[PDB]
């Protein structure tokens, strides 16, 4: 089966650039 | 006002050789088969002395006895190593007279125990026809515990 | 190879040690062919570890059963879970994407 | 020949459900109650059944029962003894096929999903109180049991030119030292001798007003220098049902003679003089 | 009375089978699907069984449900058990004589050679997933079973002035945690709890007065022109039990809607102008 | 709902017996064969077993087939089992 | 078979509770025409419920008494 | 853990020392798993005192069963049991948050 | 889903002077009768001894049995 463990990686990763880092 | 009786019960086989059995969900084709006699409390031998003329009887001991417990479990002939010869063979590895099956019995209210079980007599199959043959069969299970309590 | 762990407890916060149960589809990692096998774990003392060879595994826990995405590197095991449950393989990457912005400008790294 | 009026031809009726302990209309309650919208009456908790077939009526049956005479060894015939207990039942035969009837015959929907119902093979208790109501004219039976258990009868009848049927046996079963069942008419069970006539009496009070409970709720204020016809409209007003044409005054001097289909009782009075207002059977 | 839509006349029907554990049709699409295509429709894999009596329709039954009430040593009348297990099925009788029905009466065909279907001494497995839809009117009430078992309830029958037929037994049984079997029709199960509402509408009215019935009795005289206050009033005083603050009545401009524990009626109208008075169930 | 052309009226036919293990008519022959005279057919060896009821048409019995759903101690219905053999007839009024 | 601890697990673990082999148990029988009295007795086989089907599962089970008075007289 | 408790007597003012449960829906909280064990507890002579972590928890005690919040701080059972909310713990938003967290704990900046 | 039962079970008698019979086919008129005991496991007497007055007993030994085959032939 499919699974939804990158699609939540890359969202989160999306979002640590597209709110930068601290 | 009206519901449905579903109980969360699990009952599970752990083999002498840590082969596992799922007899409640059947997930390696058996099922545990109706009547089942030896679960809840074990035997007891209440001994009593009825002696002289005087009313009634005096008490002196009683024991608890070992469990036989008596079951059966349906095994399901399906195709390749699913056949019911591959499934009763894989059911009989689980089992010895010289070594210890555990019977895993699991409820939501009361957790977790088990049941330190042996053969008592060499498992059966009725074979009134090839049993390759039948669709299900049920093999009949006579099984001790000699220390005869349910262990957390 | 990859170690998964958690903590696990009754409501009063003393151990509970009931068997979780790991499962996979038959299919290739490094080499090996991974089976069909139920594997049961029980937590020892209320801290539970097991070993899983990564990418699709099957947890079931009583009534319960997940399918998880074991990761490449060590990890929480109610993440995997969580994961599994909040965010479904057919979810919409953009409102997802946004929520997950929201809770991350509630509490920033 | 003795009580014609009593003679019954089940032409229509009427069951219903409610939780397991609930009671029925009163015997004077049923005289009168809307009988297709159970929700407009004082008994609350009851709702129909569904449409259920016109032909086969409920069928008021019992399992046991089987007896012998006790016989002496001189072949006295000396008692009737029963050999296994009754076990009263109704059938009843459901014939819509909405969730309304399936939770009587299945038991509660197993799914959760709009537009299915599920079924599991688990056991189900299905205990309800069970009310029948047969309509014979102006006469209305009731038969009422506070717990009855719920199954399957025989199995689902479908056909090409008749109405399908969902057959359901409610059991009665005994619940908090009440009867396991009763049956409902004001007429026939328990009879008055002669129609009850109430006295009032304004036990020399002058000025002021009094107020009756007729029926179990409050009337509308009665002056102390009301005539037969003014108790006759105040009775006749604050209804529940009763018409003011169903009700009876007459008097003689300042005592007062009510009759009519309902109860009455003193709630309220000014207390300007006398013993102040009273009302006896 | 209650509901006379949910009343059924079995008077056309349609049965498939699929492969085990096969998902039916959702409630929403029963509606629309064509009944004598199933190839063509979005959950794949159902084909028609084949022609089945006009007259012997299908048959639910089942066995088991041998059931006592058990009672205590004082005759108290406690609880009823079932002693015998339910086993549950339905008896389809097939008429057309195509492999189609004769692999559900046999089972599988034991010849390879073209224009023979053989059969042998020994017992056949033989599960299908079931479906049944049930047609009258514009009514399609769906049966579905994920898992049942096929066997010959009966003989081969023949006439020489009726349809032959092979009957056939199909057996639920339990698969995979889902429900043994499910009825399926979107207007009757899980449904919203609409209450029901009556839309009094005076007709464009200009003058005189209306009198409606509230539970099959007459109130008194409604003016042309009342608020819902009026209505509430006219409604409440009638001689019945129910109270004035148990029914409701909201405007919806030239109309009322009336809701409340009783039918709703108009009984006399004695307006002028406009189309006269109605009301009617929403 | 798929063939109308299978729905069968057995207004007629016939009925046949030969030594044991002789061979039937292929498919195709019989569509062919004339049924009345057996000795025309391919097919050798089959003779005809006289006139026979039309009222009472030949009957497809078969005995034994009693069978129970097998069933869990949790009450799963796992599978159906035939109790007894099959035993299958044909009831021929000549 | 009961919801939540009213069971047929929980009472039938309460009537358990309730008997031994060493220790007596009373039972009281009343009656309107001989008054009040009692039996001492206890456990002479262990108490057996019938499980056909998972016990949990029926709506009311059976529980098999075999009790013995070694004391064997109704007392006041 | 929070501190819980009541004191317990029959009619006649005697001890009654009959067993509470306790139990969960499963949820994390504070990176352990809470995991639906029911927890019988004696009252010691009346005196009802048991330790739970805060937030849902279901209370049954014969016929009963209820839905309590837990307080942060210690408070007495029969307070919560008159307060009892209907069936619903509203856990849908909280495995969202899991999820992001877990991944953050597994691979942080 | 579907499928008929049809095992590849050969059954053969050889004789005390070698002659053959297959009970399967029956080419020498004889087939194994429904109906065989003895087939699959051989019986076991295990034995148990009491400890003395403690619960339950312990495990002394087992022993394989002679197997009694009952069966029958249909010979036609």
């Amino acid at each position: 089966p499919d699974t939804s463990a990158e699609l939540l990686a890359d969202a989160v990763n999306g979002y640590l650039d597209a709110n930068p880092p601290s | 006002a009206s519901r449905l009786l579903d109980p969360d019960t699990l009952v599970e086989l752990e083999g002498v050789n840590g082969e596992w059995f799922d007899l409640t969900n059947g997930t390696e084709g058996i099922y545990l088969a109706t009547e089942v006699t030896g679960l809840l409390d074990p035997p007891v031998k209440a001994t009593y002395e009825e002696p002289g003329n005087f009313p009634g009887a005096r008490y002196l001991n009683h024991r608890v006895l070992r469990r036989d417990l008596v079951f059966g479990v349906e095994i399901l002939n399906d195709e390749n190593d699913e056949t019911w010869l591959r499934r009763d063979s894989a059911w009989r590895k689980a089992w010895s007279f010289k070594r210890d099956a555990k019977l895993h019995i699991t409820t939501g209210e009361s957790g977790h125990r088990y049941l330190k079980v042996r053969l008592f007599e060499s498992p059966t199959t009725d074979m009134v026809t090839d049993p390759r043959g039948r669709e299900v069969n049920i093999t009949k299970m006579v099984v001790v515990a000699g220390d005869p309590f349910w262990y957390e | 190879t990859v170690t998964i762990t958690a903590d696990v407890r009754d409501v009063t916060g003393q151990p509970d040690n009931q068997q979780w149960v790991f499962s996979t589809v038959l299919r290739q990692q490094d080499g090996s062919i991974l089976t069909q096998k139920q594997v049961r774990v029980n937590p020892v003392d209320g801290a539970l570890s097991v070993e899983l060879e990564p990418g699709f595994a099957i947890v079931v826990y009583g009534e319960y059963r997940w399918f998880i995405e074991v990761p490449e590197t060590d990890a929480g095991l109610w993440g995997l879970i969580a994961t599994s449950v909040a965010v479904p393989p057919d979810t919409s990457a953009e409102l997802l994407a946004d929520a997950v912005n929201g809770y991350l400008d509630a509490n920033p790294p | 020949a003795l009580k014609d009026d009593a003679v019954l031809i089940a032409a229509r009726g009427y069951v219903y459900t409610a939780a397991v302990g609930t009671a029925a209309p009163t015997p004077s309650q049923l005289k009168l109650i809307d009988l297709e919208h159970p929700e407009a009456w004082d008994r609350t908790g009851w709702d129909l059944v569904g449409h259920t077939s016109e032909d086969d009526l409920p069928e008021f049956g019992f399992d046991g029962g089987d007896s012998e005479v006790r016989g002496s060894w001189q072949k006295k015939k000396l008692r009737e003894v029963e050999t296994e207990e009754i076990a009263d039942y109704v059938v009843i035969n459901l014939t819509q096929f909405d969730e309304t009837a399936l939770e009587l015959y299945f038991g509660p929907n197993q799914s959760a999903t709009p537009g299915i119902f599920g079924v599991k093979s688990g056991s189900v208790v299905n205990e309800r109180a069970l009310l029948i109501v047969i309509v014979d004219n102006d006469v209305r039976l009731g038969f009422h049991a506070r717990k009855a258990s719920l199954k399957r009868e025989d199995a689902i009848s479908l056909a090409t030119d008749e109405f399908g049927a969902l057959p359901v046996r409610a059991t009665f079963l005994d619940y908090q030292s009440y009867n396991l069942y009763e049956w409902i008419e004001e007429d026939w069970f328990n009879a008055v001798d002669a129609p009850v006539v109430y006295l009032l009496d304004l036990g020399g009070a002058t000025g002021g007003d009094y107020t009756l409970l007729v029926g179990g709720k409050s009337t509308g204020d009665i002056a102390y220098n009301a005539n037969a016809s003014a108790i006759k409209t105040a009775i006749g007003a604050v209804d529940d049902g009763v018409a003011e044409s169903a009700w009876t005054v007459t008097a003689d001097g300042s005592d007062f003679e009510i009759s009519g289909p309902l109860a009455v009782a003193l709630g309220v009075d000014s207390t300007t003089g006398g013993s102040g207002v009273t009302v006896d059977v």
